[PDB]
């Protein structure tokens, strides 16, 4: 996955 | 299932291969077959069909950089497409506590971001790759339309910020940029000395863009020290850069949530949007 | 190895952490490459060899670029390195996987599997020497069997008993009328110790290709000869006609330059200090 973009 | 409806096909690019001892990973755009040495790419729908003869384009392309690791190189294409697997594993932030892991960690990094730089106004790569104008603007319209129903008042106001912040960013479209240069996604050779790069994964988002995009997921990764530490053995220190810099890593919550929003993801929605709601 | 113990310091700079039982050096005519788990480092002997750098990096990444259906070295260099006059080194990956035993070949599926992995290297390679960006980035020497055989005779004839020396100038006798063909990326040292494998979740699987130092444009029958000088000429059969390669103009190319494939181990053994390769290569001629 996710916070960096995924 | 995907092993037994494939399994003509499997047999033919892995000969011998008990399919049932293989893997499969459910992309938006494919499924991953997963083999010890490389992945069978399978398109599930007609668009990624389409998409799949750019794709391998693209991955030949970046097969052919000096980045100074390996990237996943196309081994067979026809519909699918065969990628070589990159060996090793990712790098757990903790291992940059020791400050000569952080230093051969953050060299390796240079090396790579600017292999992507040069390679930005290299031919081969201007037109084999996606360049999208305004994929900023055309973001902060997903996230309004998108988004904005699910957050809290206050919730708009920071994200109608962070947003607006995007308009500050020039179009740069001077360098290959990953796209989603995680932790997860740049792999290592472990306990052999100090770790040394194998290679990066995960190119689905690669483009001609902004290089600070990728240093923001770095930072993102793996926090401030260490992108600090990255900037500086690169020259890559300047104010103008830190703005954009920070500028999209504010987005990165927003991106997680406007993807999971439209796989149905419920646990990402719910992650990406926490303190927008 | 000395070698190891001379270049310890530049080794710690580049395999940090590394200790030299973790490394193990493949002779070459000009360079001295010393492997590790993940990669390898080609030291230059001379400085006309370190002059020689710039554009094996270029060479290798062209290489890296090819349909190959497989794997090769990539150099690990910025492409600034291929305008360099000199470079003190190059790095590149090193390619997983193992030999594959002769063995193995008994199998008829495994050979037929075997031989059409050979021949999609084969048709890459082929198809790329048809290509005039490689063409023009490769080296392409004009009456290399002429000046083989002239090599052969002033280098290693001195090391053949007068037994050997006849033998050699059978097999030499051929090559002034063999035709010079330019026409494929030639590996030049196929041999089964540089293609490697992966046996681990099945049949064998072409892993990749190394050892690119003799690479050029040239016939494609030279590499189709060490296939047949390491396998026999059964499975070289099977790859000629899976690849539709089996015209007796090319089994007869073959045919003589395979006579050739020991005297050109020994003459790179010889150039390159590799006393037991050259024993090997030598045996026969002395």
């Amino acid at each position: 996955k996710a916070x960096r973009a995924s | 299932g995907i092993l037994q409806a494939n399994r003509v096909l499997l047999s033919r690019l892995l000969p011998g291969v008990e399919p049932e001892g293989l893997t499969v990973r459910h992309g938006q755009f494919h499924q991953v077959v997963i083999a010890s040495d490389r992945v069978v790419c399978l398109p599930r729908t007609a668009a990624a069909a389409a998409r799949l003869p750019r794709r391998a384009a693209v991955m030949r392309v970046l097969a052919g950089l000096d980045l100074g690791c390996r990237t996943p190189r196309p081994l067979c294409e026809g519909p699918f497409l065969v990628l070589s697997r990159v060996p090793g594993a990712p790098l757990e932030a903790d291992a940059l506590e020791d400050s000569k892991v952080a230093e051969v960690v953050a060299a390796q990094y240079v090396t790579l971001l600017s292999g992507l730089a040069s390679a930005g106004a290299d031919e081969k790569v201007r037109a084999a790759l996606p360049a999208p104008q305004g994929r900023w603007r055309q973001f902060a319209a997903d996230v309004r339309a998108e988004l904005f129903p699910l957050m809290s008042d206050g919730g708009c106001r920071q994200a109608e910020r962070e947003l607006a912040a995007l308009d500050s960013l020039p179009d740069i479209t001077e360098a290959v940029v990953h796209g989603n240069l995680g932790a997860e996604n740049v792999l290592w050779v472990r306990d052999d000395g100090l770790p040394r790069l194998s290679g990066v994964i995960d190119w689905d988002e690669v483009s001609i863009g902004d290089p600070a995009e990728d240093l923001a997921a770095i930072g993102a990764g793996y926090g401030k020290d260490f992108l600090d530490q990255v900037l500086t053995l690169g020259g890559w220190s300047d104010r103008r850069m830190a703005t954009r810099i920070a500028t999209i890593r504010a987005t990165f919550a927003l991106q997680q949530a406007l993807s999971a929003c439209r796989d149905g993801d419920e646990e990402e929605l719910a992650d990406g949007l926490t303190g927008y709601r």
